[PDB]
């Protein structure tokens, strides 16, 4: 019983983690969006950066 | 009186250079303002910013 509740434990704590990884109102980590995309030239050109859920 | 005439064309051709040298200051300012509308549109094609930013 103790390591289960150790694991519960740690397992929300993951959860929670995996919350807080925002810079600025957006993440790359936690799922919110698909992917980001990043200036790469004056005429627009992106820098397409696939999210990558933790 | 045809060589004494002379005079109101050349001060018509000065009017008509002071007339355009004023729209080219214009036309420096209204170019300065279009690159700075140019890199606020490049700023804003990111789509990480977060609403306030935009």
């Amino acid at each position: 019983n103790a390591l289960k509740s150790d694991f519960d434990s740690l397992r929300d704590q993951i959860e929670k983690a995996a919350t807080n990884a925002k810079f600025n109102g957006v993440s790359i980590a936690d799922g919110s969006t698909t992917k980001l995309t990043f200036l790469a030239n004056s005429d627009g050109s992106g820098f397409t950066v696939n999210a990558k859920t933790i | 009186a045809t060589a004494a005439s002379m005079n109101a064309v050349k001060d018509s051709l000065q009017r008509g250079q002071s007339t355009i040298d004023v729209a080219l200051a214009a036309g420096d300012t209204i170019t300065d303002l279009l690159g700075k509308m140019k890199e606020k549109a490049l700023a804003a094609s990111d789509t990480s910013l977060n609403t306030a930013s935009f």
